């Protein structure tokens, strides 16, 4: 009845106070929010990473607030007691507003969104209160006690905690004019900090009391794929996220590993990643470098990691005991990984969400390639074990037939004759496919 | 209202729709020289249209009549003109000769656009209701005054306006008595134009530590003169630094930090970069509070150092060599002994700067500085244009001295500063030995004939230095009434007068319901009511109104005129 | 008294390698331009001692006499950290100070200002010849023939050969002075009036 | 004549700057000139390539020549990214190199004295690092390979010499001693050498 009961307000990419005045309420991928105190009361300040588009602005605040959310049209802030809401746009013609949400006993906001569409608020005792971009209200609804809270566009996406039913995600596409659901109370895979959480911790204390569950972002992708990070360190997408039967959680990146394998080989502690947004293998994350979780006032820049997934086996990676030496047998199985989930991705986008950039048609071209070279590769590595069937059973997987025929040509020189017999079987077959 | 402190982004959204372009430079800032808050402003925007690539010229005006003679030099493509510090208190469209029919472009619908906009950017509260309510091409940066204490006179305005039997008649002469007793107020000074750019840059969101720095300076140069402005302004710059400073606190110090630091700041003069017996000596305050002007002072001077338990060897000290063990209890000491002597008031919170290892500096020494640096820096009608020339010159050095490159020449300003304090001092004390100051039932006149460094006061800031100086010494004397005080300073080469008619002020740190009401210096109308009739080949041109160049002969006269107006 | 000692070194080596105004290390180059040209010394400003830490001024100001040499062994592990490849013989560095300090009178320096640093002027009316300061002395025992050195800072305070065989008996004073192997420096007697 | 006697047979460090101001620097823009599928006038320079500056998306790194994104920088439009080298970890290590190696010069970049003046006085607050350090340890790089160049100065012959790894200001600084020396050494030696 403590501890994980406490729904304290949480903010995406949020920061505690610490040892100083500065706090970050919000970090999204189109600025950040920062709040120092006056001697007497706080004063905001909105930043934006994509200066030409927007203007950076600072108001005094006097009723202190505790929770912010960015969109790409307008800002929202919120309280944690007596939650009175304030949504102001980024332009001008669009006038501020605020609201003064009905608390209860024992009542405490816990995160706040916006959307272009609606507007909605989150409550610790599991309400779903939603209003319009003007404040007028649409619809109160309570669901599980919502911890966290991001929207995109048009979709929303939160996930609800709850002492009884468990961490339940809830992906909502409000939609200009159809509310089509793709996701609700959903079970979802991340790992709660509860063995770090027993008295156990040199300066995560301070952080896990400003958020209990230890989740640090909820960003979505550039393609909409909602994706987690918190104590575990490792990056959540949904690969198939359109079809709620075909719901996957795949775990891309692995923050903890390719951190050590960048490192030149030490376990390192002191560097911590603090997620900003995913865009197709661009993770934007600052690494701080200290005792402290959290970054400072001046918020360093935002350093790029890369999606991997985690194949690495340390037994493997341990073949150079001390640029850390990778298997390239199991590298190129890897990057076989990578432009297979990467293209699943993109198909999702292609027929459904439409052309984004005008080059996704190339760059899936390219990873396909790159997919087919992954596959060749491993051909080769099979051929090298005297495995024919290895090999017959990777090739039925190659999507160019030009990579066939290169695997035609590994089989006719990898000291393989019966696999020419086969692989010209399958491009045969090909032919009339 | 015209343009108020919510829409100052408009204004700067308008100003770089109109005149942005990187193909030519089409924006002019005309910028009032021999005045600090006028040069940090201009700074400001330099800095603001150096970060948006906007070409811009700047022009150091000293009079009126150079506005009027650079207008009309003026090309037709600058399509946006800026006046800081001056042009809120004239006609500007009738004393630029302005028709806005020859500068009106798509006139088709109700709205109206003009092929050339003049954004005046000044303080002095006199707002002349044809530019801030009946122009269209003037655009005035208001502070919020007009929008909350010019609804009457908006009204009364609009109504003369429209209206172009004997209730009407009765009513006109009603609304003109409103508009009347608008006018025949004195000149005073609400804001500082640096602290109103820096609300634009707020809502642009360019600020950053070297703009509030810049807007520091600006509002401390307020301090000596209009002490209620600067008190006014003090808690917005206090939650600034605090808000900007980094959290990094108690770090150590490396060559690269720059400190924005609210820090006991005694209001002495030139304490860091001068002995403290120096400070106290020739610190306005203390020279009031203490009438060192006489031989007695500086045997309370002594007495008062004696009394701290510091030596006359260490007092002297240059503040840098003085020994760590007095350095670091100048506020227990201070706290001891100083209540004894009045000096009370001399403990006070400013903003110190340090540049890595370059020594802290106080706002009101960087001011000081600067002042300095403009007053000395570098057959009748020509060369005082040389002396216009060389007093515009004097901007571009005052200005050089903001950068933080050129730390060489805000030390030169600073032995200026000084140099100039003994010399005001010295004049002072000639001044009230020999009893210049005629004391009169209307006003205290004062003339100098004669003497040593003369030259130094045809410079209006060294006249204005000497006249504060000579103020801060009255206004602590409870039997001299509050009564206007004129200078004036005989320029041989140029056979003229300077006459510079001041306003008194209450003493320092005395705050009562009389207090909080202003004082407004009258001598604007009183010099142009006398100067319109009885031809005296009087100058009226400077952006500071009560400030005039007389004839040697005309001089006499002119004051018995003076005498016999009773508007001031 | 060694690990204070260590403590000023190593803190006035910082300033020489650290202190710096805007964009050049002033006093790194001086040093190495100073080596250059074969001219063993550093001449450091005052304000700038100040300004970078006020508390080695305020060591430096407080004993003289017994902070100077400290600074010198710092000048010199500087000048070796940048002027000779890592994996000797340098000379003892000579710290040249620079003050603007208000000038005391010649005839005001009283009891107080003894061993304190002060700041005067007046005119030079002789100049003696070079006589020879012994810094490194080789020194031989007179029995036993216990070689050993003695290094001297010619700051004196306010050293002698030692009075013990130093490692029978040897006598009361054993040690006489090799001077083919010692190491000298020229000083030189003003008169200021 | 046509060009002046100090730009004879050397460069002036403005025209080392000027070269060294071509090559390609990383960048994360605060800009997006990337056309949505759903006007607006592209670079098309003539010695460059335009492809990453018409495709820049904020906060998504790309690669652009160095005198592009010092101009960028200029406005809060860009902000550079200090190469690998311009560490702590990394100036560490090459200093460990030369004082481990006194024999030969370490693998710095050619423009790594001209790039690191450039960056610290642009790109002042884009270092993960604190530039007070980045600037003690370029310094402490300076000065050891100024030792190791005055004591190689010492082997100038009359046939060639082989300054590997230095840097290019270094050997702009060097030009006009090394090859004028090397050049009347040579002119004894030949006309010893007229039999
Ligand atoms: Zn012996």
């Amino acid at each position: 009845n403590t501890g994980k009961f406490r729904y304290m307000p949480f903010s995406p990419a949020g920061t505690p106070f610490g040892f100083t005045d500065r706090r970050y309420l919000t970090m999204n991928e189109v600025g950040y929010v920062s709040t120092v105190k006056n001697s007497e009361q706080y004063s905001i300040t909105v930043s934006f990473f994509d200066v030409g588009r927007f203007r950076e602005y600072h108001f005094e605040d006097l009723f202190g607030y505790d929770l912010c959310f960015l969109n790409e049209k307008g800002t929202l802030f919120g309280q944690s007691k007596t939650g009175q809401i304030q949504y102001r746009p980024h332009d001008s013609i669009h006038s501020n507003w605020t609201k003064i949400i009905p608390l209860q006993a024992g009542e405490r906001i816990t995160s706040v969104a916006a959307t272009p569409v609606r507007v909605i608020v989150g409550t610790s005792l599991g309400y779903f209160r939603s209003f319009n971009q003007f404040g007028v209200p649409f619809a109160v609804e309570k669901t599980s006690p919502i911890v966290a809270l991001t929207a995109q566009n048009y979709r929303v996406f939160s996930v609800h905690y709850s002492q009884f039913h468990g961490l339940s995600y809830s992906l909502s596409e409000l939609g200009t004019s159809s509310k089509r659901y793709y996701k609700r109370e959903c079970p979802l895979p991340m790992s709660l900090p509860n063995i770090n959480s027993d008295m156990k911790k040199d300066a995560n204390l301070d952080y896990y009391n400003f958020n209990p569950m230890g989740i640090k972002s909820l960003f979505f992708s550039s393609y909409g794929d909602p994706c987690i990070f918190g104590s575990d360190n490792t990056l959540l997408l949904l690969s198939k996220w359109r079809s709620p039967e075909e719901s996957k959680w795949l775990p891309i990146l692995d923050s903890n590993m390719e951190i050590w394998k960048m490192s030149g080989g030490k376990e390192t502690t002191d560097i911590h990643v603090w997620p900003l947004a995913l865009a197709y293998d661009t993770l934007n994350c600052i690494l701080v470098k200290g005792k402290h979780i959290w970054p400072e006032f001046p918020l360093p820049l935002p350093s790029e990691m890369e999606i991997r997934m985690p194949v690495f086996v340390k037994s493997k990676l341990l073949e150079e005991n001390k640029e850390i030496q990778i298997p390239v047998s199991m590298a190129a199985e890897e990057e076989y990984l990578r432009s297979k989930v990467l293209s699943e991705l993109l198909t999702d986008t292609l027929e459904n969400d439409g052309e984004m950039y005008g080059n996704e048609n190339e760059v899936l071209a390219a990873l396909n390639g790159a997919y087919d070279k992954a596959l060749l590769r491993l051909f080769a590595s099979a051929c090298s074990d005297q495995n024919v069937e290895k090999a017959l059973s990777l090739a039925h997987e190659l999507k160019q037939d030009r990579a066939l025929t290169a695997a035609v040509k590994i089989s006719e020189r990898a000291e393989l004759p019966s696999l020419v017999k086969k692989i010209n079987n399958i491009r045969e077959a090909r032919y009339e496919q | 209202m015209y343009y108020g402190i919510s829409q100052f982004s408009e204004a700067y959204n308008k100003i770089l729709r109109n005149s942005s372009s990187h193909s030519s430079c089409q924006l002019v800032i005309f910028v009032s020289c021999l005045n600090i808050d006028a040069l940090c402003a201009t700074k400001m925007l330099s800095l603001l249209f150096k970060k948006q690539l906007v070409q811009s010229q700047i022009v150091p005006i000293f009079g009126y009549s150079e506005l009027r003679r650079h207008y009309s030099q003026l090309d037709d493509n600058i399509n946006s003109l800026l006046l800081v510090g001056f042009g809120g208190v004239i006609d500007l469209e009738a004393f630029l000769e302005i028709d806005p029919q020859e500068y009106v472009i798509d006139t088709d619908s109700g709205e109206q656009s003009f092929r050339r906009d003049i954004y005046v950017l000044d303080a002095h509260r006199p707002w002349n209701l044809d530019n801030i309510f009946g122009s269209q091409i003037i655009q005035c940066f208001d502070d919020g005054t007009v929008d909350d204490t010019l609804g009457e006179q908006k009204e009364a305005y609009y109504k003369l306006l429209e209206l172009d039997r004997k209730q009407r008649k009765k009513q006109i002469h009603e609304y003109e008595g409103v508009l009347e007793e608008y006018y025949s107020q004195g000149t005073t000074v609400v804001n500082s134009i640096s602290a109103q750019i820096y609300s634009l840059l707020s809502a642009i969101g360019e600020t950053n530590l070297s703009n509030l720095w810049l807007n520091i300076l600006g509002t401390t140069s307020l301090d000596i003169a209009y002490a209620q402005v600067y008190n006014r302004l003090y808690p917005l710059l206090q939650d600034e630094v605090k808000r900007l400073t980094p959290s990094s606190r108690n770090s150590v110090k490396t060559p690269d930090t720059l400190t924005l630091n609210i820090q006991p700041d005694y209001y002495l003069f030139l304490l860091r970069h001068s002995s403290l017996y120096d400070s106290f000596y020739y610190s306005n305050y203390v020279n009031a509070k203490l009438s060192l002007w006489n031989e007695n002072g500086k045997k309370r001077l002594h007495k008062m150092f004696a009394r701290m338990g510091i030596p006359l060897s260490t007092a002297q000290e240059t503040w840098l060599y003085m020994d760590h063990s007095i350095k670091r209890e100048l506020g227990i000491i201070f706290d001891k002994n100083l209540d004894r002597y009045g000096l009370q008031d001399i403990i006070r919170d400013g903003f110190v700067r340090t540049l890595g290892y370059r020594g802290s500096i106080s706002a009101s020494e960087f001011v000081e500085a600067l002042t300095a640096l403009l007053e000395v820096g570098n057959n009748s009608a020509q060369k005082l244009t040389n002396l216009r020339k060389r007093w515009v010159s004097n901007f571009w050095l005052s200005w050089d001295a903001l950068d933080d490159r050129k730390v060489e020449l805000l030390n030169r300003g600073i032995q200026l500063a000084q140099d100039l304090q003994r010399a005001i001092f010295n004049t002072g004390v000639a001044i009230l030995e020999k009893k210049l100051i005629k004391h009169l039932r209307i006003y205290r006149l004062c003339v100098l004939q004669d003497g040593p460094d003369l030259d130094l006061y045809r410079n209006p800031l060294t006249l204005l230095r000497l006249g504060n100086w000579l103020i801060e010494c009255c206004a602590e004397s409870e039997d001299k009434q509050l009564l206007p005080m004129v200078l004036a300073s005989i320029d041989e080469n140029t056979d003229t007068y300077l006459v510079a008619g001041l306003t008194p002020r209450y003493p320092r740190g005395l705050d009562t319901i009389h207090t909080k009401k202003p004082i407004l210096n009258n001598f604007s109308m009183a010099f142009q009511q006398i100067t319109a009739e009885t031809d005296a080949k009087v100058r009226i041109d400077n952006f500071e109104s009560s400030i005039i160049e007389i004839r040697r002969e005309d001089l006499s006269p002119f004051l018995e005129k003076l005498t016999l107006s009773g508007l001031l | 008294n060694d690990d204070d000692n260590t403590e000023i070194i190593k803190s006035f080596k910082n300033f020489i390698l650290e202190f710096r105004l805007d964009s050049q290390f002033i006093y790194r180059d001086q040093l190495r331009n100073n080596i250059l040209v074969k001219n063993y010394s550093l001449t450091v400003n005052m304000e700038h001692l100040i300004g970078y830490n006020e508390d080695i001024y305020k060591k430096l100001s407080d004993e003289p006499s017994d902070i100077i040499p400290l600074f010198e062994t710092a000048i010199t592990q500087v000048a070796k950290r940048i002027s000779i490849l890592s994996r000797n013989s340098l000379p003892t560095f000579q710290l040249i100070l620079n003050s603007n300090a208000n000038q005391i009178p010649l005839r005001d320096l009283d009891s107080e200002h003894v061993s304190k640093i002060v700041r005067l002027s007046g005119i030079i009316i002789s100049t003696s010849v070079l006589s020879s300061r012994a810094t490194y002395l080789s020194i031989m025992c007179r029995n036993c023939r216990h070689t050993t050195s003695i290094t001297i800072n010619n700051f004196n305070s306010i050293v002698s050969l030692p009075r013990s065989c130093l490692s029978k008996n040897c006598g009361p004073d054993p040690y006489i002075i090799i001077h083919e192997s010692s190491k000298f420096i020229d000083q030189q007697f003003l008169k200021l009036q | 004549m046509s060009l002046p006697a100090h730009l004879q047979q050397t460069f002036s460090p403005e025209e080392i700057q000027f070269i060294v101001e071509n090559e390609p620097i990383k960048i994360f823009p605060r800009i997006t000139t990337r056309q949505k599928i759903r006007n607006h006038t592209r670079w098309q320079l003539i010695t460059t390539d335009d492809k990453a500056l018409n495709n820049m998306v904020a906060m998504r790194s790309t690669e652009v020549v160095l005198w592009i994104a010092l101009l960028l920088k200029q406005q809060s439009k860009c902000s550079i990214v200090a190469p690998q080298w311009l560490t702590t970890k990394e100036l560490d290590r090459k200093i460990q190199y030369e004082k481990t190696h006194p024999d030969r010069f370490s693998e710095l970049p050619w423009n790594w004295l001209v790039l690191a003046r450039i960056l610290f006085n642009k790109a002042k607050d884009d270092f993960h690092d604190p530039i007070h350090e980045l600037r003690g340890k370029i310094q402490d790089l300076r000065e050891i390979r100024q030792i190791k160049v005055l004591k190689g100065l010492k082997y100038l012959n009359e046939s060639h010499l082989q300054l590997d790894n230095l840097s290019l200001l270094e050997i702009n600084e060097l030009r006009p001693f090394i090859t004028e020396i090397m050049d009347k050494l040579r002119e004894i030696h030949t006309a010893s050498l007229t039999a």
